[PDB]
């Protein structure tokens, strides 16, 4: 098998959780199923202390924040400006190869 | 008797921070001399960024004078 | 990369010539000027111009007056009203000026542009004083 | 350092460090629960084979959330979780500690 | 063309040049006007 | 105004112990695969080719291949410092190992290399250039003393700003509650302006201390 | 998103009853520790108050001769009271 | 200054100084360069 | 009490630095006028430079308020 | 004679916010020089900018003057 | 008791280091308005070598903050 | 015996308000320079005015130096 | 156990002397700014020099860190 | 015992007057530089102002170390 | 046993006055780079000043530790 390079990376819900693990429950609870698991575990590690809401949660939250801005203000620019990076060294390979055979 | 020298401890100790308001002061106030010297038609802007200087420089000054009293009367 | 253009009513000297710096006596200070300087200008004074070309050569060249230009694509204008190098001056001749000019501030009086007129030449004479002997 | 001696270059083609190059084995993916135990067995637990397991592994992530075109930050958030996620499970010891309920 | 020193002070790109004062700009602009007269001059007195 | 913690810096509160988190930069090296790179590949490869420019005008014959060294120096401490901030993360810059290990080996390495190579000018810098015979003994003395412990307070540059901004983070968080709102709201706000300074000054520490590898390798 | 498949007739009555089986055990569990809280919290504050009273007089003790000991150091004078 | 203290033009005093660098011109080029007008 | 007495003695002793405040405040905004002085029309600007001297300048105003909340109730 | 040996020790330590006073006045009226040097014309506008510059400069240096008489004949 | 009372006060002492941090912030991010209004062509420039002046401005008054640190309860 | 030891803490922390009067001096004497080399032909008028910032500035440091004394004799 | 303990309030007030090096150190680099908005053709000689201005800033500072290590369990 | 000790704290206090003057001297040296810097020819009278301000501002520094003195050996 | 532990807070406080010559010291560093950037040909007398102006500031700042060893060991 020749590795093909795709296009676009695996689909992704919730910013960062893989999509083949939502859809991994579909046939038995349905689109709500990962949901209720997640929320309900979530739950569970907060009642039962496992999750030990300390002073680290609170700077938890504020990057989540930061994070979240900052991304949703400049991802575009900078993905836009990576692609334009790799369209001029895609238009560099192409055009040598087009010019040795001229 | 302890505690209440501790207070005057902490709060002579505590009013040194209105000497870096009277240098803030000095630099903002010297800086206007300058800044007005050179293209003095600028008068009315100059002059409120100058009292701009001094409304953060001199308030900040107060800024240690209110620990000044948190540690004389309030704590 | 520094174009200059230092010219005079009497003589021209340089003609958008690379000079690594010259350094030059103006009213806001005598300061120096290498390439791709401050965007600035600045009026002349009684001094010593002095000019350090590609190969280092020294050259002095006193000027009475004038004016220097700088701008942002580094070009260099600086034009004076006479300016001479000074190996062809005299200190001799730069003080028997300058005690002309004492007199005439001591022979002022209540003129007081005459006393102008003889403070300028007091400078004047300081200038190439300092220029001569140097 | 160097490529796996059972990689073959004529038959597979060019390397890829997330495809194993080894005999093509059964995934446990398809194991009945039967076979479990001897799926288990079969597979080595050599230091080595482990970490070329765990190589196998990441370049395989790789080629999912990065190695294309369009990589967002989502790999780069997935790690921070999963670091994070990771650490607190070992810092458990100090966090527990403290908590927040004296009963819960 | 030929500027005043009230006009020099007030234009976009003067900003742009450093050093300036109300006595620099007088003189500089007070020589500048008496280098072009004389540049004129002399390009008058050779084309008549 | 309620209470206060520290000590997050126990490398072995698990028999997993937090030796590991030293080994979380390897993760976020961007493995090259393809011909054409990817999205981070590229950003990554620009910002290092940017530093390596920027590095240049300042890298001299005797750091003629050691900009390698100091590039991989800087990436560490960014990864030491930036990862350090992450909440459920133990403090790996607060260890002095740590900057024991980012200062004490390299400026061995500088200042021995300058000793064999030129030793009247090393001496020469611990003292001021042009300096008359009653002003040199005691610049001389005190410029030793700058020169033998100024990599020390390096090292304990790097560690006390993530020491004192992990300390001030702690400290916002212990003093407020989940129930209140306003305190919450207060709090993440407070930590979000701290955080932009922490991370801003995590990134200019990183910075610096390439621009002074880099001068103290051109000599 | 996908379309919804209805869950299969075994997942929900086995998920609502383990809901309601929580919430009675949950009511049942909080009500017995509320009974146990608000007894153990009585008992520790009487022995919590007994314990500061003593250690009052214990911190008491140790300031009047830290007290002392600064007295001694600084060579000042010893009043009646202190 | 003093020039613009005493409202002396600078191109008064521009001929001021170049005439106070004429004097100083002995040798051979004080007649030369002083052409009158 | 003695502890009591550290602790205040310490946090008059951590009002020192609000003086830096203050001149780090004074400089900037003088330095601000000087700026201002030439180019009026660059107001906008050169005013968000200033604004970020006076942020980082205030943060190490805050940074010495820390040490006086942690001798004042921590430590 | 503790607690007035500690109002000594305080108003000793807040004398010294005596020295905002001087590098305030050193500052503006060394300002003062640079803007008199260049544009003596107005000499008058300058001074008067200046001297309310040291005025409110040295009012910080009365204010902790105050404030070692505060803790002197107050409490 | 004395010897933990003595280290709160030396850590009061230590936090004196960071006044002078603040004053270096303020010099090099006056200076910059200053640099930015003359020849605002080199912005990106300037802002690297301020920056620089940032970074060892408050780290000098770091030393004497983690010195506040290791007399506050690391020694 | 604690009364005189006061005053020999209290008039050493009141001496230290001379140094602002340090810093003043150092600095109006400085912008002399600066003030001579830009139109020394007003020597005499900018040397006056250097002379009243050092008599309005080492007099405020010899204010605070009486009040050391004062600090020694009178409280 | 006064004798280590007052070494503490020694190495924390003999530490100060770090934040004048952050003060000149920013006093250098900020007169970078200023001198590289002029004369950019300089940069290396005038980085040079504000290096060596940097490095016998950053000096004073560790001779009073030292000291303050001199203090602390040197003896 | 208690006179000596408290002379020794007060003398340590009188002893940090001394850094204004060490302020004051790098201030009036470096405005030398700029005065030198711009108009070089009036280098005597310049070098007499700039030994006016270090005679004045070190004159300073010795009346602090001075009075440091006078509370080690002479009170 | 006082007058040991009072020794160390002396030698501490003597140690406070070393920042005065670290900011001078900058200072007069940081007017070099200024008045190297223009006027360049100037260098060797601009940067011996620089050295003398080093020279008395670092002599400010080793009459604290003179004062410091003073208060150490000498008395
Ligand atoms: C002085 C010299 C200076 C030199 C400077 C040189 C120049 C600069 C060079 C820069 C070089 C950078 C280095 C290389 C970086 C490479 C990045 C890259 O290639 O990415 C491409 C990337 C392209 O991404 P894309 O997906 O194609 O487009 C993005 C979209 O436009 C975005 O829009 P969107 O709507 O599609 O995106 C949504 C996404 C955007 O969100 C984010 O990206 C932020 C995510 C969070 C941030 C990290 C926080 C993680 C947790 C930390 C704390 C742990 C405790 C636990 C959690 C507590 C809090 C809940 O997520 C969401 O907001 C939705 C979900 C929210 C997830 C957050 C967490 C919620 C958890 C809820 C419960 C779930 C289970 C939790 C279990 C644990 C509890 O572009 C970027 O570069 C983006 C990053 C830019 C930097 C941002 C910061 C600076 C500004
Ligand atoms: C994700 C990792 C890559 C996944 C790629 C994958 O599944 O295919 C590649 C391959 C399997 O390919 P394949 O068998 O040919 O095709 C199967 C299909 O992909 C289809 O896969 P499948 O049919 O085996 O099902 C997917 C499977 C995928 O297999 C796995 O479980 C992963 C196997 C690798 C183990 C280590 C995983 C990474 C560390 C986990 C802890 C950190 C996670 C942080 C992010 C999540 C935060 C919640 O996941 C599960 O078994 C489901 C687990 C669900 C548990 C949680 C329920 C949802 C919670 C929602 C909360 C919402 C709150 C709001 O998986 C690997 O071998 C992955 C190796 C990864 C090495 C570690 C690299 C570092 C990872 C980050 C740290």
């Amino acid at each position: 098998p020749r590795p093909l390079r795709p296009v676009n990376p695996g689909k992704v819900r919730v910013g960062f959780v893989p999509e083949e693990w939502f859809t991994f429950f579909y046939n038995k609870t349905g689109v709500t199923g990962p949901y209720v698991l997640g929320a309900g575990a979530l739950t569970f590690l907060l009642s039962k202390e496992i999750y030990v809401v300390e002073h680290e949660f609170y700077t938890g939250v504020a990057i989540a924040i930061m994070g979240t801005y900052g991304v949703k203000k400049f991802g575009k620019q900078i993905a836009d400006y990576a692609d334009k990076g790799i369209g001029e060294i895609e238009q560099s390979f192409k055009e040598y190869q087009d010019s040795s055979k001229i | 008797d302890i505690d209440s020298a501790a207070k005057f401890i902490g709060a002579g100790a505590a009013t040194v921070g209105v000497a870096g308001s009277g240098a803030g002061i000095g630099s903002v106030f010297g800086s206007l001399i300058i800044g007005y010297a050179r293209n003095p038609s600028l008068k009315q802007q100059l002059f409120s960024y100058a009292i701009l200087g001094f409304a953060l420089s001199e308030a900040m000054g107060l800024f240690c004078l209110m620990m000044a009293f948190l540690l004389l009367f309030a704590f | 990369q520094m174009a200059f253009t230092f010219a005079a009513p009497s003589q021209v000297f340089y003609n958008n010539a690379n000079i690594r710096q010259v350094d030059v006596p103006s009213f806001s200070g005598s300061f120096g000027i290498l390439p791709a300087h401050v965007a600035t200008l600045a009026v002349l004074k009684p001094g010593v111009v002095t000019v350090y070309q590609e190969d280092g050569s020294t050259k002095k060249y006193f000027v009475s007056s004038g004016t220097v230009t700088v701008n942002d694509d580094s070009s260099v204008q600086v034009l004076a009203e006479e300016a001479v190098p000074v190996e062809n001056l005299d200190l001799q001749a730069a003080r028997d000026i300058l005690s002309k000019a004492q007199s005439d501030v001591t022979s002022a009086g209540a003129d007081m542009l005459k006393l102008a007129e003889g403070q300028i030449a007091v400078e004047v004479g300081e200038a190439l004083v300092k220029a001569a002997e140097g | 350092g160097d490529y796996p001696a059972e990689y073959n270059p004529k038959v597979h083609g060019p390397y890829d460090p997330a495809r194993f190059y080894g005999k093509a084995d059964v995934p446990l993916g398809q194991v009945k629960l039967g076979e479990l135990s001897q799926w288990l067995g079969r597979r080595n637990k050599n230091p080595q084979a482990v970490a070329a397991a765990v190589s196998r592994g990441w370049w395989r992530w790789q080629h999912k959330y990065v190695l294309p075109r369009k990589g967002g930050i989502a790999p780069y958030i997935q790690l921070i979780v999963g670091c994070s996620i990771f650490f607190y499970a070992i810092n458990y010891g100090k966090m527990v500690a403290h908590r927040q309920r004296k009963y819960h | 063309p030929v500027f005043s020193k009230n006009a020099i002070e007030s234009a976009d790109s003067i900003a742009a040049y450093d050093s300036l004062d109300s006595d620099v700009i007088q003189s500089y602009v007070e020589y500048s006007l008496a280098s072009l007269i004389y540049y004129t001059m002399k390009e008058n007195a050779t084309s008549e | 105004m309620m209470a206060s913690l520290f000590s997050v810096f126990d490398p072995t509160s698990s028999f997993l112990s937090n030796w590991l988190s030293m080994l979380i930069p390897l993760l976020f090296m961007v493995m090259s695969f393809w011909l054409i790179p990817s999205r981070p590949q590229f950003l990554a490869k620009s910002v290092l080719m940017g530093l390596n420019r920027e590095m240049s005008l300042l890298m001299g014959p005797a750091s003629f291949g050691a900009n390698i060294l100091v590039i991989a120096l800087f990436l560490f401490i960014l990864f030491n410092n930036f990862i350090g901030l992450f909440p459920y993360i133990f403090t790996a810059t607060s260890h002095l190992a740590v900057t024991l290990s980012l200062a004490v080996p390299l400026w061995i390495s500088f200042i021995l290399y300058t000793w064999i190579k030129e030793t009247t000018n090393a001496l020469a810098h611990l003292v001021p250039l042009g300096t008359p015979a009653p002003l040199m003994p005691f610049m001389v003395l005190m410029e030793i003393i700058s020169n033998m412990i100024r990599p020390i307070t390096l090292s304990v540059r790097l560690a006390a700003n993530m020491i004192a901004g992990h300390l001030l983070l702690t400290l916002l968080g212990a003093q407020g509650t989940l129930e209140n709102l306003y305190v919450t709201s207060i709090v993440v706000f407070s930590q979000i302006i701290l955080l932009m300074l922490e991370f801003s000054v995590a990134i200019i520490q990183s910075y610096v201390f390439m621009t002074l590898m880099t001068l103290y390798a051109s000599e | 998103f996908a379309p919804p498949v209805n869950v299969s007739p075994l997942i929900r009555a086995g998920r609502y009853g383990a809901l309601v089986v929580g919430i009675v055990y949950g009511s049942y569990r909080f009500g017995s520790l509320q009974k146990r809280e608000n007894e153990w919290r009585v008992e520790e504050a009487r022995r919590k108050v007994i314990r500061d009273a003593l250690n009052a007089e214990n911190k008491a003790k140790a300031t009047r001769e830290e007290m002392l000991y600064l007295a001694k150091e600084t060579g000042v004078k010893v009043p009646e009271n202190f | 200054s003093g020039r613009r203290g005493r409202h002396v033009d600078f191109g008064a005093s521009v001929d001021f100084e170049v005439h106070m660098m004429r004097r100083a011109l002995k040798p051979e080029l004080r007649n030369e360069a002083i052409k009158r007008e």
